[PDB]
């Protein structure tokens, strides 16, 4: 069938990293058929890279206070776990912050491995006071989601380590909404509105765009127990939809040099399509060629941009 | 009517109520509205 | 016996049957045909129709119900139907008695 | 506002709400109480 | 009696999955339609002329 | 947006009371109407408006638009 | 952090009753999943349905045929539950001529070429001695509930009797999803899709149009980039 009413998806910038989607018109329901699984698959299916667990030096458990330290134990670990980092390593990679004596002591003092990098250097960490030392090691691994320190506790036990929970996926809170949109047609078109908020590293539609695939993938899956199966079909693909009008029209061309065009008229080509793919062999072969006419027919040619030899749409002349 | 009660279970407190948590810190309300979707918190858990 | 259901009179064999009458053979010999009411008009403007709920070769004793009547299904009272129901609260638009 | 931090009935509710317009604009009052409509009817269907 | 629908509640026909939906409390375990997730609670369903 | 628009506090800092702005409001729309009205015909002491329109849009809208703006002054005759 | 891809499979209960089995997914990844494939499969799955009759001595429905048990508002109830699939786009007609005593099933029907009846154990009317049934059923392709008022043709005949259309093979969706917690130290879900349909089209089919309607509906949000 045909939908007779292709939706389109239109974005709006709050801030530097928070966006606002809307999608419409769809048809009746399809704004929870498809609002849910994008919430979903925007917080739950992107990889990531986040810190696991921590040690802060050879002497902790002391809940109270870290010696040297303004801050406590919860602090410093809500601190470590606003942390944005980005990893290539498969494996856990460790790094090391080394922050001596009075002062504030934020991420740009951590000295990442290769391989690995922190986004946000302008993050304070904790305050030091009276020639304080913090000799932290920090471990930062890949995932998905967002994984507790529970399911990250260690059976082995070792002095230092403090499992932390892990915030993998960039994007930090996702928010969705329907209402009815249709006027002239009748009413109950739903239209679709999706707040997403990141963090520093990606930007919405990034994560926008990998959610979409990551969909569309799953839904292949099933789409392949018969291809030759009658679904609801968009119909005009925006793309060639526009580039219609100009890449397969039977005018081989509107304006350039009459001796061209009058050359190429008698010796094979009617519609501009028959002349981009497959030129540079069809003008030198056949007795029709020209060394500075290539002038009017590659770069002059491009109406509205295009180059030769290339793929032409509509390869039956609709005669 | 609806409201009342729907703004009291979303505020109360955890007296027989299966409150799981009831320790963890979170960083932000974004976090914990991430723990809720997973299995792992309680609308009613006293959280920090 | 509020009298909007049609009954035998005599016991007999049902002869033929059509949605707008039925004719019996009673057993003395005396054949009786019956007209239902299709479509008519009660005081209130709803619809009367009456349905059969017998076949041709049935046999039919006096007093077993012939013909259905406006709200009655096989000759008791129907007045609705039933639902499955779930009881709770729903985005509000079950408030407040809706 | 600050923050509230206890269980919210309809007493509770109703100080609330006449704090609001005691102290706020008719238009801020307005749009709280569609928040609160909107918050309290999904959370009474979620409320089991 | 009230005894009598209790007892029988555990000893319906099961369905063609061999499960009974509804619960010996009269509760059964829904589906939200929109959302998708199940109800957080059993929810009371039956049926009602 | 709406009816809601301009907001009744804003409204209020430009007059004593409701019963007031009611009646200022009421005339200016009175008088916005007229001009639209006889606009094409011989020119009439009515003038605005004084600020932005729609295609058609309600003159007391107008009116309320313009007297939280401050382009009115209302005197006691 | 896992590298393995979902996979889906099937089972087969019945001629009309399939399992789709989808593992692994992300956790609390399963539930939306399956929401999702049986709103598309109960909502925006094509078929074919009846939309309209006439008969030779009938003008509305509010009316009886001379012969048949039934009014002309119960044929149409009758036939409302006849299941028929069509190929051809246009509005296709057929026959349904019966004389003499007995049932009138949808066997008794005479499709053309191209369509057909797929339930002929139904019973539409029950015929007397001195009855006789003609009437000519119009098929149509389309989706979901189309009610009989937007089946009314403009300038229509006197004996054309509008019905109601109901174009859907899928007669009942679920799903299930089992937390499998397999051995890789992670936890995941398997889904379990139940999808039956009324003896149209394979339930195959089914799932393969709705994951093309997704896939295309998800395809516009792919694109952004």
């Amino acid at each position: 069938m045909l939908i007779a009413q292709r939706p389109s998806l239109t974005e709006e910038v709050v801030d530097e990293f928070r966006s606002r989607f809307v999608i419409e018109p769809l048809e009746p329901g399809f704004g929870y058929t498809l609002g849910n699984s994008l919430r979903r698959t925007l917080l739950s299916s992107i990889p990531g890279a986040a810190v696991t667990s921590i040690r802060i030096d050879g002497v902790l458990h002391e809940f109270t206070t870290v010696p040297g330290v303004k801050e406590d134990v919860t602090d410093l670990i809500l601190n470590i776990k606003q942390l944005v980092v980005s990893s290539e390593h498969d494996e856990p990679v460790v790094m090391y912050l080394r922050k001596q004596g009075p002062g504030l002591v934020t991420a740009a003092d951590i000295a990442p491995p290769a391989g690995v990098e922190v986004h946000n250097p302008d993050l304070v960490l904790a305050t030091l006071n009276g020639k304080g030392k913090l000799e932290m090691e920090l471990t930062v691994e890949r995932g998905r989601g967002y994984v507790s320190a529970v399911q990250n506790k260690q059976v082995g036990q070792e002095i230092g380590r403090i499992p932390v929970d892990s915030i993998y996926s960039p994007v930090l809170k996702v928010t969705y909404k329907v209402e009815a949109t249709r006027v002239e047609q009748r009413t109950d078109f739903d239209k679709l509105i999706v707040d997403v908020e990141t963090k520093q590293a990606m930007r919405p539609r990034d994560a926008m765009a990998s959610a979409g695939k990551t969909l569309v993938e799953l839904f292949g899956l099933a789409r392949e127990l018969n291809i030759d199966a009658e679904g609801i079909d968009m119909g005009p693909s925006p793309t060639d939809a526009a580039l219609a009008a100009d890449l397969a029209l039977p005018i081989e061309e509107l304006e350039l040099t009459v001796r061209s065009y009058n050359c190429l008229k008698r010796e094979g080509i009617h519609s501009v399509g028959e002349l981009v793919a497959r030129s540079e062999a069809d003008l030198l072969d056949i007795r029709n060629f020209g060394a500075k006419s290539i002038d009017e027919v590659k770069a002059k040619l491009a109406g509205m941009g295009l180059a030769l030899k290339d793929s032409p749409p509509g390869f039956d002349p609709t005669a | 009517q609806d409201m009342v009660l729907g703004l009291f279970f979303l505020t109360t407190d955890g007296e027989l109520r299966d409150t799981k948590g009831e320790g963890r810190a979170f960083g932000s309300t974004a976090e914990a509205i991430m723990a809720f979707d997973a299995g792992e918190l309680a609308l009613q858990s006293q959280i920090d | 016996d509020a009298g909007d259901v049609l009954k035998a009179e005599k016991d007999g064999v049902v002869q033929e049957l059509s949605a707008d009458y039925i004719t019996v053979a009673n057993d003395d010999g005396t054949y009786i045909t019956y007209r239902l009411h299709k479509f008519s008009r009660s005081n209130q403007g709803t619809s009367v129709n009456q349905k059969v709920v017998v076949d041709e070769g049935d046999r039919v004793i006096e007093g077993q119900v012939l013909a259905d009547g406006p709200a009655t299904e096989d000759g008791e009272m129907a007045l609705g139907k039933n639902l499955l129901v779930a009881f709770m609260p729903w985005e509000g638009h079950n408030y407040e008695d809706a | 506002y600050p923050f509230v931090d206890y269980s919210v009935g309809k007493k509770q509710l109703s100080e609330i709400v006449n704090d609001l317009a005691e102290r706020y604009p008719k238009v801020i009052v307005a749009a709280t109480l569609d928040n609160l409509k909107a918050a309290g009817f999904y959370w009474a269907t979620r409320s089991g | 009696r009230e005894d009598e629908l209790a007892g029988l509640l555990n000893h319906t026909i099961p369905n063609r999955d061999g499960e009974r939906m509804v619960l010996p409390t009269g509760k059964a375990r829904l589906f939200d339609g929109r959302s998708g997730e199940p109800f957080p609670d059993p929810i009371s369903v039956g049926y009602m002329y | 947006e709406g009816i809601i628009n301009p907001p009744i506090d804003e409204l209020l800092e430009a007059t004593d009371s409701k019963y007031s702005l009611v009646i200022y409001a009421a005339k200016r729309a009175r008088q916005i109407n007229a001009y639209y009205s006889q606009l094409g015909e011989g020119l009439l002491e009515y003038v605005g408006p004084l600020v932005d329109t729609h295609v058609h849009e309600k003159p007391l809208s107008i009116a309320l638009r313009e007297i939280n703006a401050g382009l009115l002054t209302s005197e006691a005759i």
